[PDB]
RNA sequence: UUGUUUUCACUUUCUCCCCGCACUAAUGUGGGGAAAACUGGCUUUAUUUCUUCAAUUAUUUUUUUUGCUGAGGA
RNA sequence: AUUUCACUCAUAUUAAAUAAAAUAACUCCAAGUGGGCCAUUUUUGGUAAGCAGAACUGGCGAUGAGGGAUGCUCCUAACGCUUGGAUAAGGUGCCUAAAUAUUCGCUCAUGAGAUCCCAUAAAAGGUGUUGGUUCAUAUGAACUAGCCCUGAAAAUGGAUGGCGCUAAAGCGGA
RNA sequence: CCUUCGAUGUCGGCUCUUCCUAUCAUUGGGACGCAGAAGUCUCAAAGUGUCGGAUUGUUCACCCGCUAAUAGGGAACGUGAGCUGGGUUUAGACCGUCGUGAGACAGGUUAGUUUUACCCUACUGAUGAAUUUUAUUAUAUAUAUACAUAUAGUA
RNA sequence: UGCGAAGCUAAGUCUGUUGGAUAAUGGCUGAACGCCUCUUAAGCCAGAAACCAUGCUGAUUAAACAAUACUAUCUUUUUUGUUUGCUAAUGUAAAAGAGAAAUUAUAUAUGUACCGGUACAUAAAUAAUCCUAUCACCUUUUUCGUGAGCUGAGCUGUGAGCUAGGCAAUAGUUCUUUAACAACAAAAAAGAGCACAAACUGUAGACGACUUU
């Protein structure tokens, strides 16, 4: 069903599988448009793997953005970091998981007094 | 197609499934319909197969072949013990079958009688039937009581006596006969004065008599089909032999049928044959059980050199005409018709 | 569909009767009788102290209408067979066989034998309130009377079919018990 | 459909009518109890509905009549039998609303002395022509092969002289209730009276 | 080659008479006759709150209780 | 006949109507396809066929959804993801959401009957019952057509989809 | 010619079971051009039973004989991981006819490998726990209670 | 090669019911249709190797159940709680008054009184009804019923009531009204044997299983 939290509506959860892979360990569960000729979920048999389309796309103007209701930015450095200057309440950042904890401690306190949220600040301590 | 040639199936379907027995001991399924008029009476008997041998009499039949000439006859003797009368249980109806009341037991039973209740009574402290028999008698008549207002079908609990049997099984077997003939009053105190006395064969059944026997036939272990249904051989030729059905089933349906022979177990099956004439009832007391008034010779039912796999009948017994199932040994119960 | 059909039925005089319910019950010096019409719907009005009883239907159709004369004449049938007893004289007729009856069991039960010289009994038992003697007049003649036609009749008609013939031409062997007349008594 | 359990009487009821009803009530969660269910009447003759029985019987799995459907012949479980097909039984739910009924013939020490309640709308007298014929359903199970319809009837004729002996001492407790009523009803003040009369109490 | 006119036959009785005279489904009834005129119909005068003023259609104006939804941010 | 000059033939609704008529016209390059099948109507061969061969249109193929219990082709209706509303086809005794609704008839079946395709039934009969028509002094006839019945027999056990239903939950209406 | 040619083992017999009724006999009836006897027509009825042999691979057939009757059929023309392999239907060979020939024959003849179950189910027998949201045709000194009752092991 | 017990075995021996309801058919009473008619109306009868019972075989085919015999620390009330794999501990297919025992007939029933009948009452929208709920507390005056203990009987408690008096509720507008039933754990108070295995058997048997000592 549709999840609805403020202005923000995710008209789907639970990403869909793909068709069979549930009872194959060959098929991954990514999914794959079936070609097939009697193939099922191609045809649309009703309670069978329903197939993703562009109607469950979600709406422009929230698209993006987290349950924070803001954009994430990844950074490798401090230096990557500048933009966020002028947009610190429109976007919040992610340290990319290579970044060491030598780098990670300057991030974090360089995006605190920036005034710019960080996702993952709690990782390797 | 249909069958070129048509015969009768292979052995019956109602004597299904050709399965081993529960229980050694043979199980009246039902008794005698309830006459009012007649006295009450007891309607079955417990004895043991020790083995048959032949008689000669003189046939009275107008009309037949055989008339005044003499017949030599088989015969099996079942030995039969006096049986111990211990219990009474009360029967009532509901439109779910029989519900029994209430069952009275004596206030004496036999320790034959009470090693049926265990499995390893040598190393038992015997303690069944020890402190429920010291009940008060107000409680016993008040039970009788409830008995003869509410039931409506009596039996007696009765035990056989292997100790007098060359048996080596110690154990009473026990079982229920139903008491048919006058109104619950009756019945009742029928039963209440001979509930420990012994009950011979002679009180229950008459010479001349023909008797139903239920028992447990005599095992063969799993057989063929051709033995356990009577299939015929196939030819010398067969591939992978000859001693099996060739076709078990058409096509369709695409399943066995179950009245299809196939191989499993033979004997140690329940029957009940019908129809078996008591031709003496010999006592214990005598000397000249075996002997007739055209013999006059000092001889008892045991054939010299005891019964083969049986021993020394030294009870009361009946000569029964004809065979009954089981081996030696077994116990045969004797019901009136 | 009718609206109401009605028909009336005179009480003779030396019968009482009772009617409770489309249960009727007659009573006079030959017995009592009781019939029961519980499977018809219909009125039935006694009237007592000027005889007779009408029997009504409310919005009849042919096929229900035809029962109101079956219950009128069921119920003169009443009267007439508990004032004079319903008789019914049969004739045994025989062409070589003799066919001997015997009455025993106080006028019940009735024994036929060499019927066709088979020298095996047969028998008929009468039905309840139902007598069975012989002609004291006609040597081969037997009454069979009571009160109520339905089982005299019946009894006469057990006695007959009793003693049917087989496997012969039925229209040569016509030795048997036939019902000679019916009457009263 | 909203007490704990209602005791029906199956006296003079229609099968399929009745099963119906039940069924429904089953499914919508209520707990029921029929009890008298050898007195189910069936329309039709009874030869004809002895050979629509006979029909069923003759209808047996060839290779294995252990499977088969079990015939059955007690009227309590020809009606339970009713009920199951009229109901979704292959199912959790639909399990638990077929479990949910008891079925008796005659009336037992618990359903014999609570009220039974009757549904007018499966009733004979209600739903059949007087000129068409009926079966009873208990005389069609004893040709059938139930052989305990008389049984039955003498439990149910005992049934009925204690409840007559319950009746009339309700009968003369309920006289006397109302003999108390009718004077301690003028000890009470009078504009309780007026009231009381007025709303017919 | 159309109108126009004429005749009898049409109702209620808890009315009466005769016959069956209790015969009815019936607290009545079947058949045959008389009676006026409550009943029913019509014609006048006054009223429509004692009572009715309907229904359908066209044309208009409201009303009780309530379900769901709130895009956008000029 | 052509050419050039004149004059002028509704257009303000448009030389008849209607038109999500330019979503047109044309050009280029190229894929797949070139075994078809079904339904209504028509039709050829055949005794007939879920047979062979054709015509029109619509479908199936290539297509799911609601209904027809079930079903590639029938009825409704064609499809982004949702929230409400109201319907189509078809249904409203239970299975199964919705009427044991209302109103008027018919029918009793000892193998009743019960939705197009659709899952068979005929000639011939009936003194079963219901309603009409035409002849003869409330009777006798002869017809007629509704439901019912006979005609009506097959193989694992059995199918109006099941239960069951007769003051219908059947048939024909409203 | 709708399914099967990346194979559904294609004749008959033997064996074994089940089913249908359009009933041959047996059961009880009705009709007769029915005296009896025998028989014919027909109804309800599938419970019971429907055989031994000679010839032929045969099905079919036809005789001998018994019988009460020797009825008709279905089940993938029931039944080949049940058999057999006589026939048909590979390769050897013979004859006749046909063909120039290689060869052909819905002509005859003779000889010619018949594979696998230990899997699932079915069926036949053989052990066997667990079973409270479960069960109850009562249990209580003419008398209350389901708002109750019921532990478990052994026998 | 003879004979050959025991055991298996047929070619040997023994045993293999009767009731109900029906079909076909023949009938009874009897209208429709003044007569007649087995009913092709209602209401009945007799009736077959068929049907259903009876009888027989299974019944872990009912995941079924009863009575009996003996036994396992066990059995009854109150308070607090169930907010190394474990060693305290909770689940509901349905509490919110989940209220309700005469029987029966449907072209009628039921009670009573007499001898199926008569008479009289009652009931006939029957649950469209009846019954049950709120009067707290404490104090005074008291009335009437039931339990412990005492000796048909007195007293205490309990339940209902009578007269008189003053005495409480408050959480800011609702987020289920935490309200039922059953069970369990801890702590207090009171009362309260068998089976398998083993050896043997052989009425049994592939192995289990079964019969025994």
């Amino acid at each position: 069903a549709v999840k609805k939290v403020g202005k923000i509506i995710k008209k789907r959860t639970k990403k869909f599988t793909r068709f069979q892979s549930n009872r194959f360990m060959r098929v991954k569960p990514a999914w794959r448009k079936p070609r097939g000729i009697d193939c099922r979920v191609r045809r649309r048999y009703k309670g069978t793997n329903l197939m993703p389309s562009i109607g469950y796309g979600s709406n422009k103007k929230t698209k993006f953005l987290l349950p924070n209701n803001k954009y994430k930015y990844v950074v490798k450095n401090v230096k990557e970091m500048e933009p966020l200057i002028m947009n610190h309440t429109k976007y919040c950042v992610q340290i990319a998981h290579n970044v060491s904890s030598k780098k990670r401690k300057q991030i974090i306190e360089r995006a605190k007094q920036m005034n710019v949220s960080v996702i993952n600040a709690k990782a390797r301590l | 197609s249909h069958r070129k040639f048509e015969r009768p199936r292979h052995g019956s379907l109602g004597f299904l499934p050709r399965k081993r027995c529960k229980r050694l001991r043979g199980k009246i399924r039902s008794f005698p319909k309830d006459d009012k008029e007649k006295p009450p009476h007891f309607t079955a008997f417990m004895g043991y197969k020790a083995g048959m041998t032949h008689i000669v009499r003189e046939v009275d039949k107008p009309g037949s072949k055989l008339h005044k000439k003499e017949i030599v006859e088989a015969c099996t003797i079942i030995e039969c013990a006096p049986m111990v009368v211990v219990g009474i249980v009360g029967y009532r109806e509901t439109p779910k079958g029989l519900r029994i009341l209430s069952t009275v037991w004596a206030n004496h039973v036999s320790d034959e009688f009470r090693r049926r209740y265990y499995k390893n009574w040598y190393k038992s402290e015997k303690k069944a039937f020890t402190k429920s028999l010291n009940v008060p008698e107000a409680t016993k008549n008040c039970l009788l009581k409830r008995i003869e207002k509410y039931c409506t079908v009596l039996r007696a609990i009765c035990h056989t006596q292997p100790s007098k049997t060359p048996l080596r099984m110690k154990k009473a077997h026990i079982m229920e006969v139903q008491i048919n003939g006058g109104s619950m009053k009756e019945k009742l105190e029928f039963v209440k004065e001979m509930l420990e006395k012994n009950l011979p064969v002679s009180t229950v059944f008459n010479p001349n008599e023909m008797i139903d026997v239920i028992s447990v036939t005599k095992g063969h272990g799993t057989k063929g089909v051709v033995s356990r249904y009577g299939v015929k051989r196939l030819p010398r030729k067969t591939h992978r032999g000859l001693r099996k059905v060739a076709c078990i089933g058409a096509w369709h349906p695409a399943r066995v049928q179950f009245q299809i022979p196939r191989h499993g177990q033979k004997g140690y099956f329940h029957r009940t044959e019908r129809n078996k004439k008591i031709y003496r009832i010999g006592l214990k007391t005598d000397k000249n059980s075996a002997s007739t008034d055209a013999d006059i010779t000092e001889k008892k039912i045991t054939p010299m050199g005891g019964f083969p796999h049986y021993g020394v009948v030294n009870e009361d017994f009946l000569l029964l005409k004809g065979c009954v199932a089981g081996t030696k040994k077994r116990p045969i119960t004797l019901r009136k018709n | 569909k009718t609206i109401v059909s009605t028909q009336k039925v005179l009480i003779p005089e030396g019968v009482k009767v009772a009617i409770n319910a489309r249960k009727v019950t007659v009573s006079g010096k030959y017995g009592t009788l009781r019939r029961s019409f519980r499977h018809l719907p219909i009125d039935i009005r006694l009237n007592k102290l000027k005889k007779y009883i009408k029997v009504v239907m409310w919005f009849g159709v042919p096929d229900s209408l035809a029962c109101i004369r079956t219950v009128c004449t069921h119920l003169k049938n009443m009267f007439t067979g508990v004032t004079k007893k319903f008789l019914y004289k049969m004739r045994l007729v025989h062409a070589h066989f003799p066919i001997n009856s015997n009455i025993v069991d106080n006028n019940t039960r009735i024994e036929i034998r060499n019927y066709l010289g088979e020298k095996s009994v047969r028998f008929v038992k009468a039905l309840p309130g139902v007598v069975i003697e012989k002609s004291p007049n006609v040597k081969d003649e037997i009454y069979v009377s009571g009160a109520d036609i339905e089982n005299v009749s019946l009894t006469a008609a057990l006695i007959h079919q009793s003693v049917l013939c087989r496997n012969k031409d039925i229209r040569k062997f016509l030795d048997g018990i036939y019902v000679s007349e019916v009457t009263t008594v | 459909m909203y007490k704990k359990e209602y005791v029906i009487d199956c006296k003079g009821h229609l099968l399929g009518r009745l099963a119906s009803l039940i069924a429904k009530e089953l499914l919508n969660g209520q707990r029921i109890v029929a009890v008298r269910c050898e007195d189910i009447n069936i329309s039709g003759s009874l030869y004809r509905n002895k050979l629509k029985y006979q029909e069923f019987l003759r209808l047996r799995t060839n290779t294995n009549p252990k499977k088969g459907p079990l015939h059955l012949r007690e009227p309590s479980k020809i009606l339970w039998r009713c009920v199951r097909g009229m109901l979704p039984h292959k199912t959790y739910k639909g399990q638990l609303a077929l479990k949910k009924l008891k079925v008796c013939v005659g009336m037992p020490y618990p359903y014999d002395k609570k009220k039974k309640y009757v549904l007018p709308s499966a009733l004979r007298a209600f739903r059949l022509k007087k000129h068409r014929r009926y079966c009873r359903l208990g005389t069609l199970s004893s040709r059938v092969g139930w052989n305990y319809d008389t049984l039955v009837k003498k439990n149910e004729v005992l049934r009925k002289q204690v409840s007559k002996a319950y009746y009339k001492k309700k009968v003369n407790n309920l006289n006397e209730k109302k003999e108390i009523k009718t004077e301690a009803l003028n000890l009470i003040n009078p504009e309780q009276r007026q009231v009381l009369e007025n709303f017919g109490y």
